[PDB]
RNA sequence: GGCCCCAUGGUGUAAUGGUUAGCACUCUGGACUUUGAAUCCAGCGAUCCGAGUUCAAAUCUCGGUGGGACCUCCA
């Protein structure tokens, strides 16, 4: 199984606004982001950090001066230049950009409380304050009107109805209090108003409401009696199957549900209750996934509830995979991109047992696989932490790479190591090997240090959840991380050294001894295990060498065979270095299956690859997996083995099923393990 | 005499399932010997009528073997075997059981046994030598040296098994020799030397199961017939003492399962010695081998078979004494027999056998006129036994001459209508009837002797005619019960017939009630709260009992009928509640005095209680009806009561009582018409170990013949003929002296 | 006649054939028939079974190989045999009423004489009916029609069909039981146990026995008397994964019952086959693809084995009157088609699809299904549409020689890995990869912390079944062409013992064999530890 | 002994040199771990036997083998 880890975050802090933001949306073939204040529409540009159209709606006798008018929502159109707006006064306009153009588009009596655009933008639907929905074409043409209104309600429910399109605009679903019964009920419809169903009576309904974007389940939330829970629904309106947040009964209260690009990522919103009179309430941005039909728990963000912290809306990409907008309420943006990938151990062959480190929340569920090839939801052994889990990395040195090293959200990194006593520590728990009489011998880690970070000065780090990333563990005393300035491109690398000499006493800490800069964004960071030598590579996708060891400190290009810099033709997100013969080489691969052996394409339908003791193995996209020898090669014969025209042969070729994706590299036993799309493994040599 | 007697007049009966239960003794008048449930039967071919029956055993029988006498004469021990891990040595004389040993030690059911007299020189009076082999992976070799009983000697076949043994002496001289083959594809031969059995050799012969071996001494030679399973008999010799292979004839397509030599007889002094074999298997053929006349090669005879319906082939066939007649038992339970036709040895005629249902008989019904018995049990089938005419001959013979339902369900109940119907209670939602073909008729005239224009108002078959060509059509069917019928009862008048269902709710134990004429549900009376087990109508016909399993019974007495042709009404006159119960348990039998007044009801309890005072019927205004005299307890679940249906001089109420282990016994009661309710009952007869089954009795009817309302031509009109419809496979009909006035 | 010529033809065929086998030249079939037919007078070509039937001994064992008529019998490995039992109600009727909806036929249905669900005409019901229902005749029936055809019957497969299995009294089963084992090996037994004993050293070998239940008649009690039966494998009906449906449709139970009754058969040894049912009144096609894609992925209803069942709307049941009034109209069958083929290629690679379509009759059935021939016809609009089937029943050696002419030339150990209803599981396989054909297979398991059989308690792992796919070779039989005794199932048993005393860190490894095959493992140092062959690892 | 006609899959007849053969009964195989005989879909199978005319003949000349028809000698 693979985690997420975070490799980018745009912040833009202080953006000039005359009020306060109320909504906002995307322009993706532009990049800019539209604010929809309380005054008017502002059109931002956050890479270059201004502010290019300000429009002002109350001017031209819209919005009103007073101080109040809410804007629905800003509504972005395709193959255009204008903007579709409303006001909570009840009006829609088509307000240009530019040319500062703003005609009255729509004139309805009762307010209008939601606007809803399909994915396609060619009919759209509102809601009025009279509880009645419009649905309109694309040019405002009106086309129907239709009344939605064909164990008591949630205490704070804000009486607000959500719309939710399928992926393919084909169905949609209305969620409304019911004034009969006083609670939440669930309607769906077709595209031209035919109602398909009407959800089964469910007592503790949340107001949240997310169609599934490939569309086979509603996403919706219900508090039962001792927990809150996610539920499920499916388009015929009955429940299929839950899942259970961890936190408290009557604690927490969820905002809202919305979806990932491809039906991925599920991020949920939490707030904290004040029911205590203090109560410093906090928030939570969660981000979850699926596996065997088990929802793991990958992400954990917590900003500041109330000040110049509350989170006011959320957006994922449409466009872009993995890619998350945030608005505050204080003029502030925040963009995090992500990306997946999984944690393994490569060491020397002798003593190196290839490790899976899996995060499940506060929970890590590890797996040897040199002994116990065990499918994912199972595991060897198991190690518990009180607070969730953020990033796992194992020990890079070539005689240890099995002391396994957690971070946390609450900045907690414990060092768990493997020594001859067990020790007998309860925060690991054996996994599917052990019991009564089941018995297997093998040697798992005990806890040794929880180090406690320590940052410059007592500043209040920052409203950003996360302030390091991309954790290295290139010696045992030895950490490294990477953080972005905001203001001008300068990446800084700290050095996490550890202050606490020995065992002196728990909750040791580690102290940052250095910090060096070097100018752009850094997306990826790895290191040698033999040479130990650190690569780096910028948002170009430049490759610079680093040397921690060096006191200057000093970064220096990457040098090609004839002594010259290298630069990725793209941007690459998983990177290892190989020992080909007598050269290092920065191998990588793209988000497009592509290969990139220094900085020349040497294919074009990769999937997933790994390289391990001079042995580099393939995936391609026809469904054959290759495995490559680096003993002896040479580059221009790895070049013309992999020139993909030299006839394939049974001695390197092995077919393979639909998406197979390799997991780690068994040596010793000459063994691979590759996983499918549906869960399962597969073991071939 | 004072005391009446007590015989039993017929016996029907066939083995059970199980291959090698057959044998005949090499003697003058040879008895058959074959094993029915849990019982030993010995029958003559020649008289055609059951000799005796030899009860001991608990379990089913196996195997039966007699031990010949040396000279010729008629044998008199016969070793037995059965299914309750004992075996038992049995001794015979005059056709009564004289002794029986029960030799046990068997932790197994036993398959095989074989014995024969030793002939030691120090005067060993009666020393025998037996060997059985069970399914205790073992075989034991035991000695009946006199009246004493002792295990000689215990061999155990590993994890393997026993499956044929034949015991013999070596040449020229008195030394045991033992032939026991196993699932090995191999027989072992054991010679007893100093004086415990040994290992001499093993043979490498078939590729299957040996299914049975057989010793022959020809002169001064050894022969060892060696049938097998997979289609291949092979005769081996053993001469003076190594054996060597011969003869491997074959011709057989499916497994073979037994092989005999003919036995050596008497022919006016002079023994004769044949040199033949007979054999059987599967594939529904009989293999004669002989030796050709010049050459010694063997080569078949004769084919004898059977083609019946689409049934599988014998297990079981034995020869004569020596060369006349040849018997084969079939698979679903059958005997065929041929004798050799004197104009051509190779031509073979059919003779007449006896018969009988394979599984407990459930139900019986006495023909109204008294000439046939109709059977019927868990067989699928229904059996018509009638009598013969032996020409102007004694000892008139009662077998069965029609079978007129094959059905495929299990039949549980009967019924008559009318001179020839039928009514049979399958396991299914539907009541069938049926009617009788004029082909019955005509050969029940040519068989019994009655006037065709008699029976109509104005040889017996073999198992061709039956199987295959006898069967009675279907007229009707009544549908209208939710579940299986349990009960089935008419009434004397042939009006009003009565059925019940099993049941686990009131409303699905309610009995209903039919027009013969009109057949449609007359009524349907609801009461009770389980299935009703026994039901039976008035003598007077105005009465009806619904005894069942919930301990109670009904009462449902008759409504005046104003319009003659209205169908007439019961009412319920009487009943009884759990307070009002005598019965500790389940009742499951009831019957009338012919008296109209008075009748009795039989439980597990052991317990049969009298209570009727059903009188005074013109006046009857309130309820006075309960227990009448004391309760008897006989000592073991009554199952069946009937009461003979003919009054006596000093108000005898004479009742056949049977109960779980076959103890039909005789009692006879009066009221004492006074408060000493004490010896009302008497002990008239009871019944020993040769007229009794040894499993549950199912239905004591007596014999009611209406034909003979008066006495007309008597042999001195003091027997009464019943019938004891057992669960044994018996049919037994017993004969039993009244009176004398 | 001149078929009195005919015989005379099969005298000259048969005098034919041996007699160049005796210069040893092989000669044609088709044409010499052909030919020595209209030199005789012949009007129609002879027929196999009687050129079959008249032939001397050794000459029918040396002419068996080139006359076996449809080879395909023994090409799984197995020979099977089709019994049913009496008819009777189904044990759901008194608490509701009703039996569920769409079942045919039954005691009380209009078919007369009638099996529950199979009404009156499928081939297995006149085999029954005319032996009214007699196992022994039934059985003997069948093995001597497979020795008609020419095959080897050396290895049995009994399955008993009809309604429920466990709503019979002790008497009855016990009675099936006993007869069949006898009727297989010979002898005449009183109880299972003396019966299954004598099985034990039989010649004729068994194989095992499958049954079909309800998943409210699969509990430790039931689970136990098929254990002391001798059966080796289960199917259950698990029609529709939706828990609507199961109630709307009168069934009686809850998924939630099947759930855990695959748990308690999984973790006890046994092989579980489901029966789902396409069409369901309420459903529709996205929501049959979207339950299928739940059944082969949720971790709690993975099988070892498929059967699918398109709906059929027969007369004299509840879905007669629904499709009478205007309710649950049919699929058309370029649909049907597209659905089968979609879930075809969502099965598995390691589910054995049995059986696609119903025996059902056309004059039978009101709607629902045309052509009798579904799998062909999915299987070529998979070839239309690039996606692939890689299943086991068409991968096996077996299958894909009588289809195509390819067989393997390299083979390699594949493993698989898994998460069952609450055990982990390995499936080793000796395969070709570069063609995608099958040999043999094994099933390992660790038993879960809720078994409730002793000898599987404190340290036990499981194997619930050994096949090594090809022609049936009977016992001891060795052929150089044939796969079925050239010795995979060594190393199978090598590499499982090697798994279960290293990686499930196990005490003991158990085997759930048939019968006949005890005496197999004996070979290989196991013991007799009840229903159960165990060995000490350690 | 001439005389007039005919020969096609195992069986019944189709088809006038672009040559280069379709239909019916019958047989075999797959759906099928519910079936040799049922359903559906695929398949194996022929222009008696020679010289030839025409670039080319199940299609035309001549043959000699088999069958049918008129007058047959014959015994
Ligand atoms: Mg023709
Ligand atoms: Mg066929």
């Amino acid at each position: 199984m693979r985690n997420l880890k975070l490799f980018r975050t745009l912040e833009f802090r202080d953006i000039q606004g005359p009020g306060n933001p109320q909504c906002f949306s995307l322009r993706t073939e532009q990049g800019t982001v539209l604010i929809g204040s309380e005054h008017g529409l502002i059109e931002v540009d956050p890479v270059s950090r201004e502010v290019k159209n300000e429009v002002s709606l109350v001017a031209e006798g819209f919005l009103p001066e007073d101080g109040s008018g809410r804007i629905v929502g800003v509504q972005d159109l395709l193959d255009q230049e204008s903007v579709c707006v409303a006001t909570a006064s009840g009006d829609v306009i088509l307000c240009s950009l530019s040319t500062q153009q703003l005609e009255c588009v729509g004139s309805v009596a009762s307010g209008i409380s939601v606007m809803s655009w399909s994915p396609d933008q060619e009919l759209v639907l509102l809601a009025t304050g009279q509880q009645t929905l419009i649905m309109m074409t694309k040019d405002f043409e009106p086309i129907l009107e239709q009344q939605i209104h064909q164990e008591s309600a949630l205490p704070w429910d804000d009486h607000r109805p959500q719309v939710t399109w399928r992926g393919d605009g084909q169905f949609f679903a209305v969620s409304v209090v019911c004034p009969e019964t006083g609670a939440r009920k669930v309607r769906v419809w077709n595209r031209e108003f035919a109602l398909q169903s009407t959800s089964e009576p469910v007592a503790g309904l949340g107001p949240a409401l997310a169609w599934k974007p490939s569309g086979s389940l509603i996403a919706s939330t219900q508090d039962k009696p001792n927990q809150q829970d996610i539920v499920f629904f499916e388009k015929n309106g009955l429940l299929h199957g839950h899942f259970t947040l961890p936190f408290l009964k009557d604690e927490v209260k969820v905002n809202d549900l919305l979806w990932n690009a491809d039906s991925s990522v599920l991020a949920v919103w939490l707030e904290d209750l004040q029911r205590e009179e203090s109560s410093i309430p906090k928030t939570c941005v969660q981000l979850w996934t699926v596996g065997n039909y088990h929802w793991y728990l990958k992400q954990s963000l917590s900003f500041s509830t109330c000040g110049k912290s509350k989170i006011v809306s959320l957006m994922w990409d449409p466009v872009t995979p993995y890619r998350l907008h945030v608005l505050c309420q204080g003029w502030h943006y925040l963009a995090y991109d992500w990306h997946w990938t999984t944690d393994r151990s490569v060491g020397d062959n002798s003593s190196d047992l290839s490790n899976v480190a899996v995060i499940d929340g506060n929970r890590v569920l590890v797996t040897v696989f040199r002994q116990t090839v065990v499918p994912p939801p199972m595991c060897t052994y198991q190690l518990l932490f009180p607070h969730p889990v953020n990033q796992v990395t194992f020990l890079a040195h070539p005689q240890k790479s099995n002391d396994l090293a957690v971070l946390d959200a609450s900045n907690q990194i414990s060092v768990y190591k493997c020594g001859d006593c067990p020790s007998a520590d309860p925060t690991v728990k054996l996994g599917a090997v052990g019991g009564s009489g089941f018995k297997v011998c093998l040697r798992t880690p005990h806890l040794e240090k929880r180090y406690k970070i320590q940052f410059e000065n007592n500043e209040d780090q920052d409203v950003n959840p996360l302030k390091l990333g991309l954790l290295t563990w290139i010696e045992e005393d030895v950490f490294l991380a990477v953080s972005h300035s905001e203001f001008s491109p300068r990446s800084v690398i700290h050095h996490l050294t550890a202050a606490s000499s020995e065992m002196d006493e728990e909750h040791g800490q580690l102290n940052v001894s250095s910090s060096a800069a070097v100018d752009g964004v850094i997306i990826s960071l790895c290191c040698n295990s033999k040479t130990k030598s650190v690569v780096l590579q910028l948002a170009d996708g430049q490759i610079f060498k680093y040397l921690w060891e060096s006191p200057s400190l000093a970064i220096k290009p990457w040098k090609n065979s004839g002594g010259f810099p290298v630069r990725f033709p793209y941007p690459c997100t998983q990177t290892e270095l190989a020992m080909i013969g007598e050269e290092e080489c920065v191998l990588g691969l793209t988000d497009r299956c592509r290969f990139f052996i220094n900085d020349i394409e040497v294919a074009s339908n990769i999937t997933s690859f790994a390289v391990y003791d001079e042995f580099l193995l393939l995936t391609t996209h026809s469904h054959t997996c290759q495995c490559f020898c680096l003993r002896d090669a040479s580059f221009k014969t790895l070049q013309a083995g992999l020139s993909s025209n030299h006839v394939s042969h049974g001695e390197v070729l092995r077919k393979v099923e639909r998406g197979s994706r390799i997991v780690t590299v068994v040596p010793q036993d000459t063994k691979l393990v590759l996983q499918m799309p549906r869960g399962n493994l597969e073991v071939v040599h | 005499m004072v005391a009446p007697v007590l015989e039993t007049s017929h016996v029907f009966c066939c083995p059970n399932r199980v291959r090698g239960v057959l044998n005949w003794s090499s003697g003058p008048r040879g008895l058959l010997a074959f094993g029915t449930s849990c019982s030993v039967v010995l029958y003559d071919p020649l008289k055609r009528v059951v000799v005796t029956n030899l009860n001991g055993h608990t379990a089913r029988v196996n195997c039966i073997q007699w031990i010949c006498k040396q000279d010729g004469s008629p044998s008199t021990e016969l070793v037995s075997g059965g299914s309750d891990n004992q075996v038992i040595h049995w001794e015979i004389e005059d056709n009564q059981l004289l002794k029986a040993v029960h030799l046990q030690g068997h932790e197994g059911p036993v398959y095989a046994v074989h014995a024969v007299y030793q002939r030691r020189t120090s005067d060993p009076a009666l020393c025998t030598l037996i060997v059985s082999a069970a399914a205790d992976s073992a075989v034991r070799l035991w000695s009946k040296k006199g009246p004493e009983v002792m295990c000689l000697q215990t061999l155990n076949f590993g994890n393997g098994f026993a499956l044929a043994l034949c015991l013999s002496f070596l040449p020229n001289t008195d030394v045991p020799i033992l032939a026991c083959g196993n699932d090995d594809c191999r027989i072992h031969i054991f010679a007893q030397q100093n004086d415990q059995f040994q290992k001499v050799l093993s043979l490498c012969g078939h590729e299957d199961w040996i299914r049975g071996v057989e010793w022959a001494a020809f002169g001064r030679d050894l022969f060892l017939a060696s049938c097998s399973q997979d289609c291949l008999i092979r005769i081996w010799k053993l001469y003076i003492f190594a054996v060597t292979l011969e003869t491997v004839l074959a011709g057989h397509e499916n497994w073979v399962n037994a092989v005999h030599w003919q036995p050596v007889f008497y022919k006016d002094g002079v023994l004769q010695q044949p040199v033949r074999l007979l054999s059987a298997s599967m594939d529904k053929t009989m293999i004669l081998w002989a030796p050709d006349e010049e050459s010694g090669v063997w080569l078949e005879q004769v084919r004898v078979g059977e083609v019946g319906g689409n049934t599988l082939g014998f297990y079981d066939c034995q020869f004569n004494e020596d060369g006349s007649m040849i018997i084969a038992h079939a698979f679903h339970g059958a005997l065929h027999l041929w004798k050799q036709n004197t104009v051509n040895p190779r031509e073979w005629t059919p003779e007449i056998v006896i018969s009988g249902h394979f599984d407990g008989v459930q139900d019986l019904v006495w023909d109204p006129e008294g000439e046939f018995i109709i059977t019927v049990g868990t067989d699928q089938t229904t059996r018509l036994f009638a009598p013969w005419k032996r020409k102007d001959q004694s000892q008139v013979t009662w077998h069965e001459i029609a079978r007129p339902q094959i059905h495929g369900y299990d039949l549980k109940c009967l019924a008559m209508i009318n001179r020839f119907q039928f009514v049979s209670g399958a396991d299914e939602k539907v009541l069938r009837v049926f009617s009788a073909p004029r082909n019955f008729v005509e050969n029940f005239c040519a068989i019994t002797g009655q006037s065709l224009n008699h029976v109509l108002c104005n040889e017996p078959p073999t198992e061709d005619h039956l199987l295959q060509n006898t069967l009675w059509p279907e007229v009707q069917k009544l549908y209208g019960h939710g579940y299986e019928i349990f009960c089935v009862t008419c009434n004397s008048s042939k009006t009003l017939l009565a059925s019940a269902c099993k049941a686990a709710k009131k409303e699905h134990a309610a009995i209903i009630l039919w027009n013969t004429t009109s057949w449609k549900q007359v009524q349907n009376l609801v009461f009770h709260s389980l299935t009703v087990t026994q039901m039976a109508f008035s003598p007077n016909e105005k009465f009806l009992l619904a005894v069942s399993r919930d301990r109670t019974w009904s009462l449902w007495k008759k409504q005046d009928t104003i319009s003659p042709e209205f169908e007439p009404v019961f009412s319920l006159f009487a009943f009884t509640n759990k307070i009002t119960s005598v019965h500790s348990r389940i009742i499951w039998s009831c019957d009338w005095s012919p008296d109209s007044k008075y009748f009795f009801t039989g439980s597990r309890d052991k317990k049969v209680v009298v209570w009727g005072e059903c009188d005074s019927t013109d006046d009857c205004i309130e309820h006075n009806i309960g227990p009448c005299s004391s309760v008897l307890d006989v000592g073991g679940a009554v199952t069946a009561v009937s009461v003979c249906p003919v009054l006596h001089p000093s108000q005898r109420y004479v009742v056949a009582v049977g109960l779980e282990c076959g103890k039909i016994c005789l009692y006879t009661w009066k009221k004492t018409d006074q408060v000493p309710e004490i010896n009302d009952w008497t002990h008239c007869v009871e019944t020993s170990q040769s007229q009794s089954h040894t499993l549950a009795i199912r239905k004591l009817c007596w014999k009611n013949c209406s034909g003979k309302t008066e006495q007309k031509e008597a042999e001195g009109a003091e027997w009464l003929h019943f019938a004891s419809c057992g669960e044994d496979h018996t049919v037994k009909i017993h004969r039993v002296n009244k009176c004398a006035l | 006649s001149p078929a009195e010529l005919m015989m005379l033809t099969i005298g000259d065929v048969i005098k034919q054939l041996i007699e160049a086998h005796e210069q040893g030249k092989d000669i044609d079939l088709n044409k010499v028939k052909t030919k020595t037919a209209a030199k005789y007078g012949l009007s129609a070509q002879p027929r196999l079974v009687d050129i079959i039937a008249a032939v001397p001994p050794q000459y029918r064992k040396v002419l068996m190989p080139k006359l076996k008529a449809k080879p395909i019998r023994t090409a799984s490995g197995i020979a099977v045999v089709a019994v049913m039992c009496k008819p009777h109600r189904c044990p759901h009727i008194s608490f509701t009423g009703n039996i569920c909806v769409y079942c045919p036929g039954g005691p009380d249905s209009d078919f007369e004489y009638s099996t529950q669900s199979y009404t009156g005409y499928e081939p297995t019901s006149m085999r029954a009916i005319r032996a009214r229902y007699d196992p022994f005749l039934q059985t003997r029936h069948r093995i001597e029609q497979l020795k008609q055809l020419g095959h080897s019957v050396d290895k049995v497969e009994f399955i008993v069909m009809g309604g429920t299995f466990m709503a019979l009294p002790e008497e009855y089963r016990d009675y099936f039981i006993r007869n069949l084992h006898d009727a297989l090996s010979g002898h005449t037994s009183n109880n299972i146990y003396e019966a299954v004993k004598y099985s034990e050293r039989s010649l004729t070998k068994c194989i095992g026995i499958t049954i079909e239940t309800r998943p409210d008649y699969c509990m430790k009690r039931h689970l136990s008397d098929m254990l002391t039966y001798g059966c080796t494998r289960l199917e259950i009906g698990v029609q529709s994964v939706y828990e609507d449906v199961a109630r709307d449709t009168n069934r009686g139970h809850t998924v939630k019952a099947v759930c855990e009754s695959f748990h308690l058969a999984k973790d006890s040894g046994f092989k579980v086959v489901a029966h789902m049912m396409p069409d369901l009144p309420n459903v529709g096609l996205e929501r049959d693809i979207e339950q299928f894609t739940e059944f082969f992925e949720n971790p709690a209803f993975r099988p070892d084995g498929l059967k699918l069942y398109p709906t059929l709307v027969i007369r004299g049941t509840g879905l007669y009157e629904l499709w009478k009034s205007g309710r649950y109209k049919s699929y058309s069958p370029s649909d049907l088609v597209e659905l089968v083929a979609r879930i075809l290629a969502l099965v598995p690679p390691w589910t054995r699809v049995y059986r696609v379509q119903r025996d059902i009759p056309m004059p039978l059935v009101s709607s629902g299904v045309e052509h009798g021939n579904l799998r062909e016809l999915a299987l070529a609009r998979m070839k239309d549409l690039g996606i692939q089937c890689r299943d086991v029943r068409t991968r096996e050696v077996g299958i894909q020689e009588i289809h195509h002419k390819v067989r393997p030339y390299q083979v390699e150990l594949v493993r698989r890995d898994y998460v069952a209803n609450g055990g982990w599981e390995t499936f080793l396989s000796y395969e070709d990869p570069d063609q995608d054909i099958l040999i043999g297979l094994l099933r390992l398991r660790k038993c879960s912390e809720e078994t409730f059989r002793f000898e599987l308690g404190g340290g036990v792992s499981i194997v619930r079944e050994l096949h090594v796919y090809g022609s049936v070779v009977p016992v001891s039989s060795r052929d150089p062409t044939k796969f079925q005794h050239q010795g995979f199932g060594m190393l199978l048993m090598e590499e499982a013992e090697r798994i279960a005393r290293e990686e499930h860190g196990s005490g003991k490894i158990a085997v759930i064999s048939g019968v006949g095959t005890r005496n197999y493992y004996r070979k290989i140092g196991y013991r007799l530890q009840g229903p159960y062959m165990v060995k000490m690892l350690k």
